């Protein structure tokens, strides 16, 4: 079979240093001109910047001189000018060269970082640059007189040198001269001598930058780039079309800045030849030379030289660097943003009568986004002539089209967006239902995915134009197919606020009202008594009810009974579905238990039915809630009547406090403390007293004298569901509000003493204002550095994605309750649920096994477990997987939107990163930024010491700087000497046993620690507790797996100790190494394997190390990047995530897993 | 030492040269005339030199050529010229038959008259050429001659300069050398053929330019070490007078060009100065040169400092054009009318409006509009030239509706109409064409078409069609 010539689809890419004849070889013709166009026809100049001959033809199928204009004369050559006469899109393609004079250094490759002609020659910098600017001589060659070969000279010593040797040593100067370096050089021979001299001294000095120095070599030498390469021979110029003159309103022109360099270049070129046909002195083609040199360096990258200016304008041109570059940050056009057709977006409103599968969208805007399909449809079904007519039709607005519009809309998806998109949630499919109006209507109950409120937020629709978007968007972006956060089990379709006081209120019992006492067959007849107004909607009263029980084998039980319950819970029990029990909604139903409702619901009945629950419930929420009255006046609000007593008494204290400082009792700094904390005492008092007020004031009669119960007052209903507002809210409404501290931090010892049902006066509100202006800045804050977070996250994880099914590995983590300080800061269940074990689990009696090997533990298998004591199961991670460059769905868990096991082919990095990242916003060392020190596993400031080796130690030598400790190993030796400063106050004991990683002193200690002395599952849990404390101290949800994956892109690289293979202390991937020594076990050599050490890399740290090229790019400094990677002739194969994003193909994942696999299967194959 | 930024590496490498005394611009001005007459003399005494002068002006009157081509004048008109190319060829035709001693005498008067010539500097520079790839002619055989000794035969070049000087053409040193029983005599039997075959060349270069090899080198040389003389004063006197290039330079400054480029088209405007410069008439070295480099400076950034090149007499012109709207600017109280500045330019006036346009210079592209984003100016440019979509799937549509419409007429009235037109076809035809393809021919074909298009005119064959007019 033949292989192939022309166009295929391609795989990889390549990158490296260009040849003269290589450049020429894209170059259609070399630009003699700096020329643009005539000047009043606007055809171009022959030879010039712009140019038919060179580059393409003015017009499409059109020749410039106008000879041939049928397009029919194709592959024609015109005699008059040569053009051959094809579309004007090959201007945009051929490009072009410029023939040099004077040869020119590359710089990209002279002030790069690490200077490549620079470390290649073994020469400085500033000596290359001196010699590029004649500033001196340098040798070549020098072969045997009095010289070294990169040694450098002057004038006069050059001259002399010279005098004394004719022949047999040799010098030049200027760009001729690195060339000539870089030609001459033989890289094998330097390789040789450079093994033996490595072999030679043992120094470590030497051999370290000996080693480095060879492997540079080497690779430079595989890479096929020669070193002459890096001075430019030719120089290639970009198309026209690609930095247009193109003209503009009032006879005005427009070009980028590429013509202002491009065209200085090729006059200081041709002056340059010029001068030599002139045969000038030396000086002035040198400093023609020069110029020639800075015109180039302009061209490539500005900035690294004089900053040059465009004309007439201050601000310095855009050179290439720059346009590849792009800017904010780095930003590469994938990344910063893309625009995309058919889309659209508008203000969004509620729309409550929705059901959550579905929302509302404008007429027009539907008309304008769908317009193609309507054409198509118009005519498909014969109403349009043609197309134009189908066009006129839909302009004209015909009455038919509406119609037609419904057709096409009925089964077709549509995508909704918001601005701060986080987590994948904050995009969702939607069912389109077309509105009159110009808003969007969006269903209540997904207001908390996106985090909208209804406040002039803005949402965004974009319609899932080919048919494997339409399915892709309904079974996966779908609304209903996500019920539950992908960070924790929990559901994010929750009920909101007004839903919530719809059914607080509805079940919830007054004392004596309307029926109080009777008895009612069903909930039936117990709502019909409800409306007719006969019985009240919350009552005490006894009903019978049916209630399922699923327990039997896939199969409900049916039981009947008289329940102890109240009206409005009778009338709500029509809702719920089938086999829950009547249990779940014979309590208050407050925001917790109502999710937990739902949370129940679909982890016994599936999904179906909890959607159409939830859905049930908003309906009843709302039309309840409105039903009942729930207002707000300003007596709502009661405020202690015992308030001002406490005042004043607080208030006695603080002079006697400021007697005792008249009196000089108490100090001033010790006052101050008293005072504040007998201020807020006071606050704390009036708090719980307006608390319990507001709350059990109610005090009603039933049939005797008196009783009391919960308020039915309407604030603390809204605060006591969950509703909306909160006890620290209240409390500023009521009673005072706290003591506020100046920008310093330093805490007034004047309190605010109202509040804002009583009037603040100037002071107060003034010294509150500091408070909500810091609120709102560290917030708005706040916001940037979760961004930044997740954007380092994703960076760091992104293409790990599930590949294997199962990597089949004993090992995991073992998993415990996490039991701090005093009782169960988090359950074992929790910890353990939707995980799967790493081996079978006992009971107390064993030879009986509860759990067998690995299975999913879902809701039965963990109630199963804690129905027994077991306090201990190990669980596998996908820290611990045994799969190279990915993780095994079987290490991963089952969480997802769905409680089923994680798919094969989701991409689990990214929505790791997403659910770290999302809660972000709701983060007050700790803190934020102490996630952001974990995560960059940041060595702390005044860190702890953990102990090197097991066994006694002792205190060693005295006092210089340190006191030296000495550690004793029972049987090994004891070489093991750290040298400890002294003015540290030590911990360990002088007399006593010390195991490794135990305290040698306090403070905070270095994960890198942790890794190395106390293992890596150590340090894993250390991360991940530590992160979790972090989280959970706030109130945010996040399960330990996605820190984890985290966790383990954060050890993916490790440096070698033994050898047989490759290099000594090179820092490699874990699973290269790993795949390499289990290879070297067997075969190969019999056993050569050689150890490793685990390494810990922060986050910004291990996202640098990427085998894609093009994925660099991206998120890192661009220029410094292709250059590295272009020296090596690195191929980049793909293979990730960002790199397909970028070159515009199918992502090796999701969807597009079963394609990038048939591929990557049939590649490296027959 | 080195602050990079050529503008000080350039203004210090140069600041090292000392000015020069008002003699030594006498001295190297000397130094040149030796070097420049010397080279002159040299051609003088080149007989291929005359002979070609000779031949080109008898292609002068043959209307082959004209006098400008050849001399620039002499010494010194058409008569002139021809009486004074005919003492040329007089004092030739003598000199070539007093060959057989004496001729030396007039050898020498045969190089004055044809000093009397000023050559056109093309000329010259053909001339000069002509000699050096002559040299380069010797040369060839010289090292053929030596390596295949020397190289190849293994023989010492000590003994190989012997019988070369003064004759390397007759066989005195080929034939006669190698029986002399040397080391390396016998040794030179091998390449005998090779030696002697090529040895052809080098005694006809003793024909063609009518010298023996020994003269051939002698004059040339001295030619050459006369060029060597004139382009080391020349160039020293440049590299003295750098500085008052700079100087000239910084005035030009912000007229659109870099400054070392002004200072370079200043350069070589002053190394024009040089070459065209004579000291015999007393005028002062500095001001003459000023007005050079000037010149150079100006004419160059008239000509390459814009994006869009204009001619000259338009940017003077535009020039023109500024000046009055300085004057008229205050004098009017505001600014003079479009059209007023027009009446005070003598050209048509209304190309005001014309030259208005053209002169202003482009945007950058690049120019950041508002809010400092990334948004630039290009990048709000729209493509114009791109076809909508909705349009495009018309093109496709019309394709479908002529082809049915087509598919309803006669097969041969389809044929007609898809010829007539270019319908599915390379280019379109004319009528007379249409018949010579149906084999009936002419008005015939005119015909058909029109009841065609008389079938696809009225509705029901119109009605698809009809549609497609907006
Ligand atoms: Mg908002
Ligand atoms: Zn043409
Ligand atoms: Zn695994």
């Amino acid at each position: 079979l033949k292989a192939q010539t022309k166009t295929e689809e391609f795989d990889a890419i390549k990158i490296a240093l260009a040849s003269p004849d290589m450049i020429r070889s894209w170059s259609f013709g070399e630009v003699k001109k700096p020329e643009t166009i005539n000047y009043r026809t606007f055809k171009p100049e022959r030879d010039g910047l712009f140019c038919a001959r060179i580059f393409g033809p003015v017009k499409d199928y059109e020749c410039l001189c106008g000879k041939y204009k049928r397009l029919k004369h194709r592959g024609v050559i015109c005699e008059k000018c040569g053009v051959e006469v094809t579309q004007t899109k090959v201007r945009r393609e051929r490009m072009g060269h410029i023939e040099l004079a004077s040869p020119t250094a590359h710089i990209w490759f002279l002030k790069s970082l690490p200077s490549r002609i620079g470390l290649l020659l073994d020469m400085p910098l500033r000596d290359i640059e001196r010699v590029l600017y004649f500033e001196s001589y340098v040798v070549i060659e020098g072969g045997m007189t009095n010289l070294e070969r990169q040694q450098i000279l002057t004038e006069e010593q050059y001259l002399d040198a010279l005098e004394e040797f004719g022949d047999e040593f040799d010098a030049k100067m200027g760009a001729e001269a690195i060339q000539a370096l870089l030609k001459s050089m033989d890289l094998e021979q330097e390789c040789e001598q450079l093994r033996e001299e490595l072999n030679e001294t043992n120094s470590e000095t030497k051999r370290k930058k000996l080693t480095k120095r060879i492997k540079l070599l080497e690779a430079f030498v595989q890479s096929g780039n020669k070193p002459e390469w890096m001075i430019l021979t030719v120089l290639p110029v970009l198309p026209p079309d690609l930095r247009p003159l193109v003209p503009l309103d009032g006879g005005r022109f427009a070009t980028s800045d590429l013509n202002d360099l491009y065209r200085r270049v090729i006059n200081r070129n041709n002056r340059l030849k010029r001068l030599l046909d002139l045969a000038a002195p030396d000086i002035i083609v040198r400093n023609e030379k020069r110029m020639l040199q800075e015109a180039v360096d302009a061209l490539l990258d500005n900035g690294r030289r004089g900053r040059a200016i465009t004309g007439s304008n201050k601000r310095p041109l855009k050179s290439l660097a720059d346009m590849i570059k792009g800017k904010q940050g780095r930003f590469r056009q994938n990344l910063l943003g893309k625009r995309v057709d058919y889309s659209g977006r508008s203000v969004i409103t509620v729309g409550p009568y929705l059901r959550l599968h579905q929302c509302g969208l404008p007429k027009k805007m539907a008309l304008e986004l769908f317009k193609p399909f309507i054409y198509g449809k118009l005519e498909l079904r014969g109403l349009a002539t043609t197309i134009k007519a189908a066009k006129k039709m839909v302009e004209r607005e015909e009455a038919v089209v509406w119609d037609i519009l419904d057709e096409v809309i009925r089964e077709h998806p549509v995508l909704l967006n918001r601005a701060p998109t986080l987590h994948r949630l904050g995009i969702q499919a939607f069912e389109p239902v077309l509105i009159e109006g110009k808003a969007i209507q969006l269903h209540p109950l997904v207001c908390a995915a996106y985090n909208a409120d209804f406040d002039g937020d803005q949402m965004a629709v974009h319609v899932p134009l080919t048919l494997e978007a339409q399915l892709e968007a309904r079974a996966l972006m779908m609304s209903t197919n996500n019920i539950l956060s992908p960070a924790n089990g929990e559901p994010i379709i929750v009920p909101s606020q007004d839903v919530v006081l719809g059914l607080y209120y509805m079940t919830r019992d007054c004392v004596n009202a309307k029926g109080e006492g009777m008895v009612l067959t069903g909930p039936k007849e117990a709502e019909r008594l409800y409306r007719s107004g006969l019985a009240s909607l919350h009552a005490r009263v006894k009903v019978r009810i049916t209630e399922y029980e699923k327990d039997a084998n896939g199969e409900l039980v049916a039981k009947t009974s008289l329940k102890d319950t109240t009206v409005g819970r009778a009338i709500l029990w029509m809702i719920v579905p089938k086999g829950l029990p009547y249990s779940i909604v014979n309590q208050a139903l407050g925001k917790k238990a109502i999710s937990k409702m739902l949370n129940t619901c679909y982890r016994i009945l599936g999904l179906k039915p909890t959607v159409i629950f939830a859905d049930q419930i908003m309906y009843t929420g709302f039309a309840y809630a409105a039903r009942s009255g729930a207002s707000v006046g300003i007596d709502d609000m009661v405020i202690p009547e015992k308030k001002h007593e406490i005042i004043s008494e607080a208030e006695a204290e603080v002079a006697e406090i400021q007697e005792q400082f008249q009196s000089g009792l108490v100090t001033a700094g010790e006052r101050y403390n008293k005072v504040i904390d007998i201020w807020a005492a006071a606050n704390d008092r009036v708090s719980k007293a307006m608390m319990d007020n507001l709350q059990t004031e109610t005090v009603i009669n039933r049939d005797g004298q008196e009783e009391k119960q919960v308020s039915f007052n309407s604030i603390y209903m809204m605060a006591d569901s969950g509703a909306r507002g909160s006890a620290a809210q209240i409390r500023q409404l009521a009673g005072m509000r706290g003591l506020m501290a100046k920008p310093d931090g330093s805490i007034i010892e004047t309190p605010i003493t109202a509040n804002f049902r009583e009037g603040l006066n100037v002071l107060q509100y003034f010294i509150s204002t500091h408070g909500a202006r810091k609120g709102l800045a560290d917030t708005a804050l706040k916001t940037a550095n979760s961004g930044y977070l997740t954007r380092r996250l994703v960076d760091v994880a992104q293409d790990l994605v599930v590949t294997e099914d199962d990597c089949g590995t004993h090992e995991g983590i073992m998993m415990t309750p996490v039991i701090e300080g005093g009782d169960v800061k988090e359950p074992l269940r929790d910890r353990v649920l939707g995980r799967v074990t790493a081996e079978d689990v006992l009971k107390p009696g064993t030879a009986d096994i509860l759990v067998p090997r690995n299975t999913l533990l879902h809701e039965q298998w963990c109630d199963l477990l804690e129905e027994n004591s077991v306090d201990a199961v190990k669980v596998r991670s996908v820290v611990s997987c045994d799969t190279d460059f990915g993780v095994c769905a079987h290490c991963y868990g089952r969480d997802l939107a769905r409680g089923h096991i994680i798919n094969k082919g989701e991409a689990i990095g990214v929505i790791a990163a997403q659910s770290i990242g999302e809660p972000g916003t709701q983060l007050t060392t700790g803190g934020l930024p102490r996630v952001a020190d974990l995560f960059e596993a940041r060595r702390p400031k005044e860190p702890a010491i953990l102990a090197e080796i097991s066994g006694i130690v002792s205190f060693g030598k005295e006092t210089k700087g340190k006191r030296r400790l000495v550690i004793t190993p029972v049987d090994g030796s004891d070489p093991y000497e750290e040298m400890i400063p002294k003015w540290r106050q030590l911990n360990v004991f002088e007399g006593e046993r010390v195991e490794r990683g135990d305290v040698i002193s306090d403070g905070p200690e270095a994960p890198h620690d942790i890794l190395r002395l106390r293992g890596v599952h150590a340090v894993t849990r250390y991360i991940v507790n530590e992160v979790q404390d972090v989280y959970r101290l706030q109130g945010v949800k996040i399960n330990d797996k996605h820190i984890e994956v985290i966790v383990r892109q954060m050890l993916r690289k490790a440096t070698i100790v033994n050898a047989g293979s490759s290099d000594f202390l090179e820092g490699e991937q874990v699973e290269y190494s790993r795949v390499k020594i289990a290879n070297r076990e067997l075969e190969a050599n019999g056993k050569v394997g050689a150890t490793y050490s685990r390494d810990l890399l922060g986050i910004t740290k291990a996202s640098l190390a990427t085998e894609s090229f093009i994925s660099a790019a991206s998120f890192q400094e661009t220029t410094r990047v292709l250059t590295e990677a272009a020296v090596a002739g690195k191929r980049d194969e793909l293979r990730g995530l960002k790199e397909n994003v970028i070159v515009g193909r199918l992502i090796p994942a999701g969807t597009g897993y079963a394609y990038h696999q048939d591929r990557m299967r049939r590649r490296a194959a027959g | 030492g080195r602050t990079t930024d050529p503008v000080r590496m350039y203004m210090r490498e140069m600041g090292t040269v000392e000015l020069l005394t008002r003699e030594g611009e006498i001295d190297i001005a000397k130094r040149i005339e030796d070097g420049i007459n010397q080279v002159q003399c040299s051609v003088a005494e080149y007989p291929e030199a005359i002979t070609y002068l000779l031949e080109q002006y008898d292609r002068v009157e043959a209307e082959e050529a004209r006098l400008s081509d050849l001399i620039t004048g002499f010494v010194d008109d058409p008569e002139l010229a021809r009486e004074k190319f005919a003492e040329l060829r007089a004092q030739y035709v003598v000199t070539r038959d007093t060959i057989k001693a004496t001729a030396q005498e007039e050898i020498l008067k045969l190089s004055e008259v044809f000093k009397q010539f000023r050559l056109v500097p093309k000329q010259f520079d053909y001339l000069v050429n002509s000699m050096r790839v002559m040299m380069d002619r010797v040369r060839t055989q010289e090292r053929l001659i030596m390596k295949l000794c020397v190289e190849q035969c293994k023989m010492p070049k000590k003994n190989f300069i012997t019988l070369f000087t003064g004759n390397e053409t007759s066989d005195t040193w080929f034939n006669a050398a190698i029986a002399m029983n040397k080391p390396w005599s016998e040794k030179l039997h091998d390449v005998s053929e090779e030696v002697h075959r090529a040895l052809q060349k080098l005694q006809q270069i003793e024909e063609e330019t009518g010298l023996t090899i020994e003269q051939v080198k002698d004059i040339n040389r001295r030619m050459s070490i006369g060029e060597a003389k004139a382009r080391r004063a020349k160039k020293e006197m440049v590299e003295a007078n750098l500085r008052l290039v700079i100087s000239i330079a910084k005035k030009y400054t912000n007229r659109g060009l870099q400054f070392l480029d002004l200072i370079q088209e200043g350069n070589i405007g002053l190394m024009k100065a040089v070459d065209k410069f004579e000291y015999r008439r007393g005028y002062k070295f500095s001001t003459y040169a000023t007005w050079w480099i000037r010149q150079a400076i100006t004419r160059s950034i008239a000509d390459q400092a814009r994006t869009i090149r204009i001619p000259v007499h338009m940017i003077e012109t535009i020039n023109k054009l500024n000046r009055i709207s300085r004057q008229m600017l205050q004098e009017m109280g505001r600014e003079p009318t479009p059209e007023e500045l027009a009446e005070r330019m003598l050209m048509p006036e209304d190309k005001i409006r014309k030259v208005l346009k053209i002169a202003k210079e482009p945007i950058s592209m690049e120019t950041p509009i508002g809010d400092d984003e990334d948004s630039h100016l290009g990048d709000f440019i729209e493509d114009t030239t791109l076809e909508l979509p909705l349009d495009s799937a018309t093109t496709e549509s019309l394709r479908a509706a002529t082809h049915d419409v087509l598919a309803g007429l006669t097969a041969r009235e389809a044929k007609v109409l898809r010829m007539r037109f270019g319908i599915d076809m390379n280019t379109d035809y004319t009528l007379e064409e249409v018949g010579k393809q149906f084999d009936v021919t002419r008005e015939r074909i005119r015909q058909i078409e029109a009841k065609a298009l008389r079938k696809l005119r009225h509705p029901s064959r119109s009605e698809v069609l009809r549609s497609f007019l907006d």
